[PDB]
């Protein structure tokens, strides 16, 4: 996360961190239930084998509230390709269930047509993660969050020579130096509606981080609600 | 048009059926007596800070 601020106690409890064989965080995820984590399909190609940490706020310190879960099965969307980054979505089933507690709780899944009409039309959402703190920057040892405006579809499409599809959306700033970045990939974009947070996006890709006239690209969760339900 | 203003007064999901507002809620919530509010059915309901 470039800019933004550290998550306070209780604030981002649906955040998960994917950790590789060298115990390094490399992607985020969103807790959906005691057994299931939402992430990006592209994250599956960053590490052969990985585990999922929950309740982590500080990567360099033991907390006494954090836990590591092994993955039972990976459910990757069949239509994801590295060429397009379209359909950038996967669900992880954990071997052992998560016990919800301080800093560990699920985000709500939205309802499709209501969310398209009422949730995606809000001014802003919130993205969170342990990723790089600028382009080329070190990862953050502390969990960060950032308020990002939704970007209109035409400004979105025009921002890139890559095809931004109906399964994607843009959020962030034209020139302001705030964005998600490498390592936030797979993590939560949530939108608040009347004091409840709904997962609306999966951190997917950008051309660098926080560049002028470039935005963050997120997998549009509403486009996959039946797929997620079937996977769960 | 019914859900276009103030979300039909629903806490969470709003729909229109037979020319009336119908509210609903995410899993782990139940609709209150008033048919608008969403009440958690257990601890650690989704989408709430801890
Ligand atoms: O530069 C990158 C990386 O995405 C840059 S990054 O790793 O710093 C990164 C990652 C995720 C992000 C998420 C958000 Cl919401 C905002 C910023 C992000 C920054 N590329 C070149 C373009 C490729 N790409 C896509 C379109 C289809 N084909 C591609 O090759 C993806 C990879
Ligand atoms: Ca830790
Ligand atoms: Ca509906
Ligand atoms: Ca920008």
């Amino acid at each position: 996360i470039v800019g933004g601020q550290e998550c306070k106690d209780g604030e981002c409890p649906w955040q998960a961190l994917l950790i590789n064989e060298e115990n390094e965080g490399f992607c985020g995820g969103t807790i959906l239930s005691e057994f299931y984590i939402l992430t990006a399909a592209h994250c599956l190609y960053q590490a052969k084998r990985f585990k999922v940490r929950v309740g982590d706020r500080n990567t360099e310190q033991e907390e006494g509230g954090e836990a590591v879960h092994e993955v039972e099965v990976v459910i990757k969307h069949n239509r994801f390709t590295k060429e397009t980054y379209d359909f950038d979505i996967a669900v992880l089933r954990l071997k052992t269930p998560i016990t919800f507690r301080m800093n560990v709780a699920p985000a709500c899944l939205p309802e499709r047509d209501w969310a398209e009409s009422t949730l995606m039309t809000q001014k802003t959402g919130i993205v969170s993660g342990f990723g790089r703190t600028h382009e080329k920057g070190r990862q953050s040892t502390r969990l960060k969050m950032l308020e990002v405006p939704y970007v209109d579809r035409n400004s979105c499409k025009l921002s890139s020579s890559f095809i931004i599809t109906q399964n994607m959306f843009c959020a962030g700033y034209d020139t302001k130096q705030e964005d998600a970045c490498q390592g936030d990939s797979g993590g939560p974009h949530v939108t608040r509606f009347k004091d409840t947070y709904f997962v609306t996006g999966i951190v997917s890709w950008g051309e660098g981080c926080a560049r002028k006239g470039k935005y963050g690209i997120y997998t549009k969760v509403t486009a996959f609600l039946k797929w997620i339900d079937r996977s769960m | 048009k019914l859900c276009s203003l103030d979300n039909g007064d629903c806490d969470q999901f709003c729909h229109e059926e037979q020319n009336s507002v119908v509210c609903s809620c995410a899993r782990g919530y139940t609709l209150a007596d008033n048919g608008k509010a969403c009440i958690p059915t257990g601890p650690y309901p989704c989408g709430k800070q801890t």
